[PDB]
RNA sequence: AAUAAAAUAUUACUUUGGAUAGUUUAGUUUCCUGGGCGAUGAAGAACGCAAUGAAUUGCGAUAAGUGAUAGGAACAAUAAAAUGUGAAUAUCCAAAAUUUGAAUGCUUGAAAGUAUACUAAGGUAUAUAUGAUAUUCAAUAUCCA
RNA sequence: GGGAACGGGCUUGAUUGGAACGGCGGGGAAAGAAGACCCUGUUGAGCUUGACUCUAAUUUAUCAUGUGA
RNA sequence: AAGGUUCCUAAACAACAUUACUUGGAUUAGGGUGAAUCGAUCCUAAAUUACAGAUGGAAAUCCUUAAGAAA
RNA sequence: GAUUCACGCAGUGUUAACGUGCAAAUUACUUGUCAUAUUUGAGUAUAGGGGCGAAAGACUCAUCGAACUAUCUAGUAGCUGG
RNA sequence: UGGAAGUAUAAAUCGAAAAGGUGAUAGUAUUCAUCAAAGUCUAAAUAUUACAGGAAAACUGAUAGCAAAGAAGUACUGUGAA
RNA sequence: AGAUUUGAGUAUCGUAAGAGGACUCCCUUAACUUAAGCAUAUCAAUAAGGGAAGGAAGAAAAAAUAACAAUGAUUUCUUAAGUAAUGGCGAAUGAAAAAGAAAAAGACCAAGUUGAUA
């Protein structure tokens, strides 16, 4: 909604922050298996239930 | 483990659904739901009479 | 033969296994050994009387009891207050 | 009209996030949390919910002030 | 990390805070340099000063707390921050003296009929 | 009567798939020792902090870490700086420890907040029941002037 | 024809060139569903009733010591 | 209300939008939401929940001004 | 609590379309209705031998002649399959 | 409850003592035997599949062994319990 | 006015709460199942619900056994023993003294006495 509580917006903002991928330099570490962020979602693909 | 394989809340779907009567996992959202259950012929269920430490 | 098995109750939670029996022997022995090291007559197992068994079935067999009566200490001229301190059991 | 059509009016929340367990389990009209048993002081735990016990209990978190105490 | 503990420890109470004012101001301008496209040398200076602020504060608090403990060492009523470290259970248990208390009748018997040493000839 | 496009059959090589073989920083059971939380704020939840991090890990406005004591030359994906005048690393230690949570000044929905007292801001105290002491009271409740 | 008494396979015959396109609805006792009609289980559930055994509510008698006739 | 960055710009089209796409509500990276006067905050409506009290073997239930040296 | 038309709403008929559908109940025309026993948003109250029902055993999150979910529970099967 | 004319607990009524309880077939009487209720504390020998730290194994060897040998109670589903 | 009794507010110093419950002590009148049906019985101090603690907890020093050439607090193991007994005497349920061991330890209140009473 346009109207939201202060705490609800900050938890909304964190969900934006966590919708990112692995930085390129992290993928170049030795013995690295983390290439994708499997905790990723899109607004039209999955609702985050909050 | 005495609880191995039997850690589910599964019940059989019955007849009339073109699937066997083996118990099936409950819920949705994962590939595990609707799959086989406790029975010893299934996957991830208990075995035949499980080994006891006594 | 007519079978009489009381397994209809949940016996699987009633099962007690003796896997600690070999380690119980080592634990008890290491306590007797370490008790004498404190003071050797601590484990002296203070003296006990020679009492008969009960019933006519065992009445002819003598066995250890606990503690001498106050008449037995007086007959042997032993203070009943000092008896407990010199490894003598007393049973008033 | 009990299937596809009746779902169109679902835009009113029943549960929102709870303050003690952080889950969207705080019932707005009942004023209690279905998961962690809010304002009730004792945490809501049941023996039939053995899986619910191994999801949120001691040792499932940071253990900020108890990891040192047991290590000490 | 270039501040050194020896330089900090020799500073006065006012020189403690006077340095901290500059260190906070130095880092405040370094945060701007990161935003406005600063050199990696300036970035490496940002990380150093942050530990200097932490190092400076640690000495400031430790020195005052040590003085506070010397203040209340003789005090009958001590604040909970200076009492001996114990668990909640320990502060509830009886002391060793109280656990070993004996009645006068029982205490005098243990001195008149103690556990004598002996042995038995076999 | 006739051809082998299709169809069928075997072998070799390639393809889709991941069985089989080798392997294990993962589990299961038994046993030994303890069984050491919290109003001095626990367990749990939330938010935040790495030069470049989304998760995870560690940590709490002193932030992937501070001091002290042991420790002796590293780290690395790429740069920087600092470094035997002491780098990593370790700890039953010390300082510090955001919002909440039994949550406890009052309210709390996803709520932004807010009263008094003490030492503009900041920091403490103020929930309920309760044991002891001090103190101020109420009841002609028993006497008594 | 026989057969589990209505075969695509078996026996005897009629007959057959390999690959198929668009239709259509005879057959494949076509597909969908461990028959829902009927029966059998010493299998159930809703409902009814002076079916058997009980029970809440209702009701009645005794007990539980206010003083003086 | 619900959604939660889907809004704007630039680069870029492996996947997705039953063909295709230089397009995109899709990928990557930045940017963007300014209040003494608009609302929440304030008041009460249906209703709801506390201390003390009443009840209960128990968890807990009742009461919201009646029972209270409380409000 | 008159007769009708319109914005809307329903669901009488075609037993039309579709029936591995646009859709786990929808579409087209036709019909009925279209303000006082009216339509509707939000808040709030009522919960499983319970609730709510202008009463169809109807509705109670695609679940109802007794919801969903977890435990007893690997319930029992003289019956069926291997 | 094995306790059977009542082994134990509780409720309604009743209710002792110049003492008395028990000797399990109810009752009275006389002997005998053995204890002395209706208050409290008390180490040692015993249990343990929470959890933490270790050691072992005729245990499993990635459809096996815990659900989890990788950011596993994670991805994902439900209004929610789950 | 004074001596008391009871009940409150405030201040100071503390105490309870919550997590965990594998093992320990208890409250509650489940059912599936078995009896080839079923209604007492069995399942069964079992499941679920509720309360309380510790490193162990509970019990503990005879108003106890026994009828003997007698024993002697509590706890645990062997045996008695699937025995005595209980049960539509059906299905089923079911102890204890003796005897052998592990370990051993007994102390107080109230009541009574002493009161130039403390």
């Amino acid at each position: 909604t346009g109207h939201k509580g202060f705490s609800y917006k900050l938890k909304l903002g964190k969900k934006i922050h966590q919708n990112r991928g692995v930085p390129q330099w992290f993928r170049m570490k030795t013995g690295n298996t983390i290439n994708y962020n499997f905790k990723r979602r899109h607004w039209n693909r999955r609702k985050m239930g909050m | 483990s005495t609880e191995a394989g039997k850690q589910h809340s599964a019940i059989s779907w019955g007849t009339g659904r073109a699937v066997a009567r083996i118990p099936r996992i409950s819920g949705s959202g994962s590939g595990r739901n609707g799959q086989g259950a406790f029975g010893n012929m299934t996957r991830k269920g208990h075995m035949f009479s499980p080994l006891k430490n006594f | 033969a007519v079978s009489n098995i009381h397994f209809c109750k949940d016996w699987r939670s009633k099962v007690h296994t003796w896997f600690k029996q070999p380690f119980r022997k080592i634990r008890r022995h290491q306590t007797r050994v370490e008790k004498a090291k404190a003071v050797f007559p601590a484990t002296i197992k203070s003296l006990k009387p020679s009492v008969h068994c009960m019933n006519q079935r065992f009445n002819y067999k003598l066995r250890l009891g606990r503690g001498f009566t106050l008449k037995e200490l007086r007959a042997a001229k032993i203070d009943k207050n000092l008896a407990r301190t010199i490894g003598i059991a007393v049973d008033p | 009209t009990k299937g596809t059509s009746c779902r169109g009016t679902r835009h009113n929340k029943t549960h929102i996030l709870c303050k003690r367990c952080g889950k969207r389990s705080w019932h707005l009209q009942k004023q209690r949390c279905a998961s962690c048993g809010y304002p009730d002081a004792k945490m809501r735990q049941y023996a039939w919910g053995y899986k619910a016990l191994r999801r949120r209990t001691q040792g499932t978190g940071r253990m900020r002030h108890l990891k040192i105490a047991l290590k000490r | 990390a270039s501040l050194k503990i020896s330089a900090i420890k020799a500073m006065s109470k006012n020189d403690m805070n006077a340095k901290l004012i500059e260190l906070k101001g130095e880092l405040a301008n370094l945060r701007t340099a990161k935003v406005t496209g600063g050199a990696p040398s300036k970035i490496s200076r940002l990380r150093v000063v942050k530990k200097d602020i932490a190092r400076l504060l640690t000495v400031m608090n430790t020195q005052r707390m040590e003085a506070l403990r010397k203040y209340y060492k003789q005090a009958k009523y001590v604040p909970k921050e200076l009492r001996p470290k114990t668990t909640r259970k320990e502060r509830r248990q009886l002391t060793k003296a109280q656990l070993n208390l004996k009645t006068v009748k029982a205490a005098k018997k243990a001195q008149h009929f103690p556990a004598r040493k002996f042995f038995v000839l076999a």
